[PDB]
RNA sequence: UAAUUGCGAUAACGAACGAGACCUUAACCUACUAAAUAGUGGUGCUAGCAUUUGCUGGUUAUCCACUUCUUAGAGGGACUAUCGGUUUCAAGCCGAUGGAAGUUUGAGGCAAUAACAGGUCUGUGAUGCCCUUAGACGUUCUGGGCCGCACGCGCGCUACACUGACGGAGCCAGCGAGUCUAACCUUGGCCGAGAGGUCUUGGUAAUCUUGUGAAACUCCGUCGUGCUGGGGAUAGAGCAUUGUAAUUAUUGCUCUUCAACGAGGAAUUCCUAGUAAGCGCAAGUCAUCAGCUUGCGUUGAUUACGUCCCUGCCCUUUGUACACACC
């Protein structure tokens, strides 16, 4: 002990970091907030942000439980 | 033994359905005037000279 | 003038010093020289009898002459050839090792070689000449 | 001629007898054509080289193939079948041993022995599926040397002989158009196969 | 330079231990006609002879003939070690020896016999014809015959 | 134990190779 | 093959027709004259572009092109 | 004094590099600036399914480790996270 | 059937035919002759001792001999 | 006193061939032994070939100091026939005119068996799914 | 064109994703900054042959110098350059010339949209639901089994030998790994046929193992076309090693037993340059066990530089009663 210290830092520009924007969802999701507009909110919050682009995605029972994907994305993105 | 003596001086083009052939007129090399188109089983350039008999027949598309 | 085995011709060379070292007679070789067949990497004893324990020694002295000093150890991993491992497949297999010691213990009560610091022996002032005189002659082996 | 040396050692067997004329192991390249044509600039003779080995880049485009000593494609096409595959060292020992053999069964030039070998041996044109067609000057030569070293490499598997002899007798037999050549045995017999179908 | 004539004292066809050896091969390799030499006992057994190695069986006359014979029948007394020997610590009597050329198969019967006796396992496998040496059996020794 | 095997007749090998294999041995692709 | 990219291509274009009398048909003095007039984040991207700019200033000069 | 150093960021280490080759000998004291050593990968191959089934499909991840080695309060001088620096007398 | 060792009534056969010979090597004996090969070898070897064949090159595995001086 | 020398050095694929080359008397050694003694030796001309190509004579006020380093018993000596090719131009460049140097230049290149230039030919790497770089492993289908 | 790569044609014009660019790695740098953990020259010290001064060695710093070899930072370098031939005389294809390099430079990493009831709950303290939860389908202990063998199939290893086997000798890589509450990589000495044993040693490693003296291979010999000294399956006997424990043999060693296999039917896999093929090697696994894999280097070619005949895919045209889409 007292070898060891930690600081803190509050994120600059919390929309720019996708795992602060990756918990983003899980949380109001658990806040059961509808599939839509609960995606359509995060990419609409870090496209003026000052993002290029941004692409949420998620998969699984959405309609009671057939397995489907739907992609929210709104920008420019490259892949490759 | 009659033996021809012919260089060629084109390649028409690619025959054979695997394409195995190609085409070629020649000279034959005493009489130059005289110029034939046949097709060959290597492959040949321009300028290459051949031995062959069959001094008609001046074969053609083959499938 | 001013012959260095390095100028000599490998197998010739060693194949002449495997001759001096017959002939001188007193070099100690075991009484095992019979029955061995210097690796379980091999399968066949030397069919060279008597002689061949007089080639490894001469090619030995000749190897750590051009090297700095040469231990028991490495001398078994450049003897060693590969193994035929049946119907498995061949990899390499270093060479007996009471052999290579017993030719390095006895060529230091010839006094061709004695124990170098870093480990193993290193060539002797006697050895140093003693190869450097013995190749002039079948260097001139011209008439 | 010139008989210099330094300290090393320099012997007097190669300091004359190539620097004078640089020649093949020791055996000359001048004063034997292609005595047969419309095969030349396609066999090498004529740019001399000592040892059939070269760091040879010949196949990168199609015909520099053609710019390769005729010996070190004769070389080549030995280090095959192939538990002898790349052993390009051992192949020139096997001709070294035969382009002697071949001097010593007949007092000529060896390469022209050799040439005069894959004269006849590449057929002058062949069968194809479905008629005959005619043979372009480089597939006369490649199959030339595939059909004969093929054949000095069969005859001396199970049979005593060596493979410096072999490749000396089918060398001269094909050189002779002898017909005890499995090369022209082929040749001899799949040419005239090739004016019957048609 | 053994071009020499050796005329018809080169004895043809020789039998021994109750076999017969080739006289045209050489020596250490015309040995091994016999169950339980191998080449590499031929080798010494022969060594320990004055045997030329050179030569070969119509040659090396009768004196160095029974002078091997000896040596192989008590090899342990010519100077040749235990390891070299293929039946060693018996398990009956504890010497060692070399089982020879009829008397291998004898006492290997007999090793066989020994525990298909005791009814132990790789004696029981010995009897079925199976496999000893706890190789896979799913896949090999198929076309059992 | 194993004298109730090795002694146990029919049980070796020629007791095997003398049936035939069931032919649902060659026979796939469900 | 060796065919050039749209990226390259209507880069080279866009560089002769604003600085056509500053220009030459030397690709080393076109090479180098790019490192300035123009931002190019990779050698090799700057060398194709300035290489097929090069080019069509050879061709240029015995005659004009289309586009 | 001997400082070996090593870090896994080529440019984030020749900082200090930099920041005492002659931030010794502005100050004037020695030279053996930084002796570059062989740039140690770390290759790790494996399989992608986490499964059997599929194409036999590998992969390998590199981890490259750059050491260098120059020849007590330029200690904190040199303080940058990711680079390890030590001594010898 | 060939000969291992020295028969003799086939061995004077070794001088009155080895200049019938232009070419000399193992196999070539072993195809004339019935030769053992072996000592073929040394036969060549031997054969070497006077001159009765001509060394042209020699190798581990190939020995050219060319009808004698 | 240390004596004038320049160095070069030659390649095949994995063979680096360090050559030292001074003025001396006719000293021409690679790992410490003369020239005449490398043997795998149906190559001996492969290593003998630039200095009969360029005249055994311009071989007196030299001396060659080579080692080799790497590859196997072949990819050595081609290593060495050119690290020494290559120095002799070096020392007639340091040390001599020009004209002379690219004569006996061109003499090489007139004859280049990668002679003066390195044979840029690699191993390709191998791939997952066969043992070499374009060597598939098998597969059967049913 | 490898490419929806481009030239063009144009009721389209202008663009974004993918391809390309990008990134890594192998190739050139006598040009910059450099070095006892890398080399080199000289120099002290010194050994041997010579003596004619010289050739070849030993000294971890004797002292100096240096950066060619080596390592790795910062840059340079290629753009298919130049010239010629075909060409809408366009994108481009080809030829020679130089050039380290001119086949997307070689090789890879990345990789769009949409989709499959493909695989994985036996990777997960990722997981819903059903199941079971103390005569537990939780867990732990002893022993056994996953390998059990009339047989069908798949990947491989070893071979049929003379372009070889064996004996001796020559001897050359690159990719890599390695011991702190520790027993890893291990030189060297000694002992042992061997396998192994024992006493020391270096190394947390450009520093010690290690020049990993690897194998193929080269040379010189013995054998000499004979299921032969090719081949090494099965098996008997013994000696060691790991391990609580080796029986149903873990592996290694030694002698003895010497099988099928004399080029493999119908059918069929992979492959275009340092490639195929051969050869070994490290790393993964690992107390022990590789005939497996992942990579490395050594030796190193024949044939192609084409076509759509065959299988497969792509785009277009076309038919359609298919849309759970020809299962
Ligand atoms: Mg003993
Ligand atoms: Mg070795
Ligand atoms: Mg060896
Ligand atoms: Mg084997
Ligand atoms: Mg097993
Ligand atoms: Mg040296
Ligand atoms: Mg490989
Ligand atoms: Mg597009
Ligand atoms: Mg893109
Ligand atoms: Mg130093
Ligand atoms: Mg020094
Ligand atoms: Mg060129
Ligand atoms: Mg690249
Ligand atoms: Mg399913
Ligand atoms: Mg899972
Ligand atoms: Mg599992
Ligand atoms: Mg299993
Ligand atoms: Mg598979
Ligand atoms: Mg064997
Ligand atoms: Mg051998
Ligand atoms: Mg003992
Ligand atoms: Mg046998
Ligand atoms: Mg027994
Ligand atoms: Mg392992
Ligand atoms: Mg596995
Ligand atoms: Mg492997
Ligand atoms: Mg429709």
């Amino acid at each position: 002990p007292g070898t060891i210290v930690l600081y803190a830092e509050r994120v600059q520009d919390r929309g720019l970091s996708a795992v602060a924007q990756a918990e983003s969802m899980k949380f109001k999701l658990l806040n059961g907030l509808a599939i839509r507009r609960a995606a359509y909110g995060v990419v609409r919050y870090v496209m003026e942000s000052g993002a290029k682009g941004c692409e949420v995605v998620v998969s699984g029972k959405l309609r009671a439980a057939r397995a489907k994907a739907m992609k929210f994305a709104d920008g420019f993105l490259i892949h490759s | 033994t009659p033996v021809t003596l012919a260089k060629v001086i084109k390649v028409l083009g690619r025959t054979g359905s695997r394409g195995g052939v190609t085409q070629v007129r020649v000279e034959f090399l005493e009489d130059t005037s005289r110029t034939i188109v046949r097709n060959v089983k290597g492959p040949v350039r321009e300028n290459d000279i051949l031995v062959l008999m069959e001094s008609e027949r001046e074969a053609r598309r083959l499938r | 003038p001013g012959v260095s085995v390095r100028d000599v011709a490998a197998q010739d060379f060693i194949n002449a010093y495997a001759s001096f070292l017959q002939r001188q007679g007193k070099l100690e070789v075991p009484g095992y020289v019979d029955i061995v067949k210097t690796s379980s990497g091999n399968e066949m004893p030397p069919q060279d009898a008597e002689g061949w324990f007089y080639k490894r020694a001469a090619s030995v002295a000749r190897h750590i002459y051009m090297r700095k000093q040469v231990g028991v150890g490495k001398l078994n991993k450049l003897y060693g050839g590969a193994k035929s491992r049946g119907v498995r497949p061949y990899k390499h297999i270093d060479a007996s090792g009471s052999i290579n010691r017993k030719v390095l213990q006895a060529l230091e009560k010839i006094g061709i070689v004695e124990i170098s610091p870093k480990g193993g022996r290193r060539i002797s002032e006697n050895g140093q000449r003693d190869l450097d005189r013995i190749a002039a002659q079948t260097l001139e082996e011209d008439e | 001629f010139t008989p210099v040396v330094l300290a090393t050692p320099i012997p007097e067997e190669v300091q004359q007898a190539q620097t004078e004329i640089k020649l093949f192991n020791k055996w000359s390249f001048e004063e034997v054509e292609v005595k047969d044509a419309s095969l030349v600039d396609y066999v090498q003779v004529r740019q001399p080289i000592f040892v059939a080995h070269t760091a040879g880049r010949y196949a990168n485009k199609r015909f520099r193939k053609a710019q390769c000593p005729i010996i070190e494609r004769l070389t080549n096409s030995l280090m095959m079948n192939g538990r002898n595959n790349g052993k390009k060292l051992k192949a020139v020992r096997i001709i070294k041993h035969t382009l002697d053999i071949i001097n010593v069964l007949t007092d000529q030039n060896p390469i022209q022995v050799v040439v005069d070998a894959i004269t006849n041996t590449g057929p002058r044109e062949d069968t194809t599926r479905v008629q005959a067609v005619d043979v372009s000057p480089l597939r006369r030569v490649n199959q030339a040397i595939a059909l004969l070293t093929i054949g000095a490499r069969e005859a001396a598997f199970r049979n005593i002989k060596t493979i410096a002899e072999t490749l000396a007798e089918e060398l001269i037999n094909a050189a002779k158009g002898s017909s005890t050549s499995y090369a022209i045995k082929k040749k001899d017999e799949l040419e005239r196969v090739a004016k019957s179908n048609r | 330079s053994l071009v020499v004539q050796e005329q018809g004292s080169f004895q043809h066809i020789l039998r021994l231990l109750n076999t017969n050896v080739d006289g045209n091969i050489k020596i250490v390799y015309a040995l091994t006609t016999i169950k339980g030499v191998g080449r590499r006992y031929s080798n010494l057994v022969c060594k320990k002879a004055d045997v030329d190695l050179h030569k070969r069986a119509g040659e090396l006359t009768q004196e160095e003939l029974e002078r091997i014979v000896q040596i192989m029948q008590n090899p342990t007394h010519y100077k040749i070690p235990a390891w070299f020997l293929n039946r060693q610590n018996d398990i009956t009597d504890g010497k060692d020896y070399h089982t020879l050329a009829n008397n291998v198969e004898s006492k290997l019967r007999d090793d066989l016999e020994r525990l298909k006796k005791i009814r132990a396992h790789r004696g029981i496998r010995h009897f079925w014809g199976l496999r000893v040496r706890g190789q896979h059996t799913k896949t090999t020794g198929r076309r059992r015959a | 134990g194993n004298e109730g095997a090795i002694r146990d007749k029919t049980a070796g090998r020629r007791n095997n190779r003398s049936k035939d294999v069931t032919d649902s041995a060659t026979t796939k692709k469900s | 093959g060796r065919v050039r990219t749209k990226t390259v291509k209507r880069a080279s274009k866009a560089l002769i027709e604003r600085y056509y009398p500053k220009l030459t048909l030397d690709f080393q003095t076109n090479k180098r004259l790019c490192d300035e007039i123009a931002t190019i984040q990779s050698k090799r991207l700057r060398n194709k572009i300035a290489g097929y700019t090069t080019h069509l200033m050879k061709r240029i000069q015995k005659g004009p092109v289309r586009g | 004094i001997r400082i070996t150093l090593t870090s896994t960021k080529v440019k984030q280490l020749e900082n200090v590099s930099s920041n005492i080759v002659k931030n010794a000998e502005q100050h004037n004291l020695v030279k053996k600036g930084p002796v570059r050593l062989p740039t140690k990968v770390l290759k790790i191959s494996t399989r992608k399914t986490p499964n059997g089934e599929g194409s036999k499909t590998w992969e390998t991840y590199e981890m490259r480790i750059h050491k260098r080695y120059i020849d007590k309060r330029i200690t904190q001088i040199t303080i940058e996270p990711g680079v390890d620096v030590e001594v010898v007398v | 059937q060939h000969a291992v060792i020295l028969d003799q009534e086939k061995y004077d056969r070794i001088l009155k035919e080895v200049p019938t010979y232009r070419y000399v090597s193992v196999s070539v004996l072993v195809d004339r002759l019935k030769i053992g090969g072996s000592l073929a070898r040394i036969a060549l070897r031997h054969l070497e001792k006077e001159g009765i064949i001509k060394p042209i090159s020699k190798h581990s595995k190939q020995a050219i001999y060319t009808r004698a001086t | 006193s240390a004596v004038p020398s320049v160095q070069t050095f030659g390649k095949k694929k994995s063979a680096t061939a360090v050559a030292h080359v001074k003025a001396g008397k006719g000293l021409i050694k690679v790992n410490g032994s003369p020239i005449t003694l490398v043997e795998p030796e149906i190559l001996r001309f492969k290593v003998y070939e630039p200095l009969l190509l360029v005249g055994l004579d311009k071989f007196s006020n030299i001396d060659i100091r080579v080692r080799v380093t790497g590859g196997g018993h072949v990819s050595q000596v081609y290593a060495i026939r050119q690290a020494i090719a290559k120095g002799l131009v070096a020392y007639h460049q340091k040390y001599v005119d020009e004209q002379s140097k690219n004569e006996l230049k061109k003499a090489f290149t007139s004859y280049d068996r990668t002679l003066l230039i390195a044979d840029s030919r690699r191993p390709e790497p191998k791939k997952f799914g066969g043992k070499g770089a374009r060597s598939r492993f098998q597969k059967s289908y049913r």
